[PDB]
């Protein structure tokens, strides 16, 4: 039973690590897309 | 889609945390009777000797 | 001994995560093959845009 | 149906019953080490082959 509990806790820790990796990756990606969306599109769009 | 996956991961994390909580709650008494049997067995062995 | 058993369990769920990441990267290689399949058709821009 | 039967394996000639058999830890020790080594070698070859691609 202790082995099963530590297994479930380890799976929980791995899920938390996956959540942290995904959230930090998506935050960096959102920063990149915010930086690059208006890199050159703003001039053409405002002109149009 | 990454945010959707992260939300699903969070839901799974919370539900599995509830699962581990109930598992610990039911498992601690097992350790309790294990300790009680240990004390009973060692006392019985001492009295026997 | 209990800590060693816990560390064995650590090693083995790390092995499980290794298998999971191997599945992820085989999926990525299939995606790469599909990318080459898309690359097979050229889609060259016309020679007379300008 | 037979009280004593010849040992099926070669390099010997004798008849044994149920009660002569005892557990041999060496056999499952060999089985476990063989399974673990084959698992590690399969993982290594698969990882290297994927690294090739």
């Amino acid at each position: 039973v202790k082995s099963r509990f530590e297994k479930e806790k380890s799976n929980q820790a791995e899920a938390q690590s996956n959540i942290d990796q995904g959230r930090k990756k998506v935050d960096a990606l959102n920063k990149t897309i915010a930086h690059l969306e208006e890199e050159l599109t703003k001039e053409m769009g405002g002109d149009k | 889609n990454q945010e959707q996956a992260i939300a699903s991961y969070e839901a799974a994390k919370e539900e599995l945390g509830l699962k581990i909580e109930q598992i610990a709650q039911e498992a601690q008494p097992i350790k309790e009777q294990y300790d009680s049997t240990k004390l009973a067995l060692v006392e019985a062995q001492d009295e026997l000797q | 001994r209990d800590e060693v058993i816990k560390k064995k369990n650590q090693n083995e769920y790390y092995r499980g995560r290794t298998k999971k990441l191997q599945a992820t990267i085989i999926s990525t290689k299939e995606d790469f093959l599909r990318s080459q399949e898309i690359l097979a058709q050229t889609h060259l821009p016309e020679k007379s845009v300008f | 149906g037979y009280t004593t039967r010849d040992c099926p394996q070669a390099a010997c000639s004798q008849v044994v019953s149920m009660r002569d058999f005892v557990r041999d830890p060496i056999m499952e020790l060999r089985c476990k080490i063989a399974k673990m080594k084959e698992s590690q070698e399969q993982d290594k070859r698969s990882s290297q082959a994927i690294d090739v691609l």
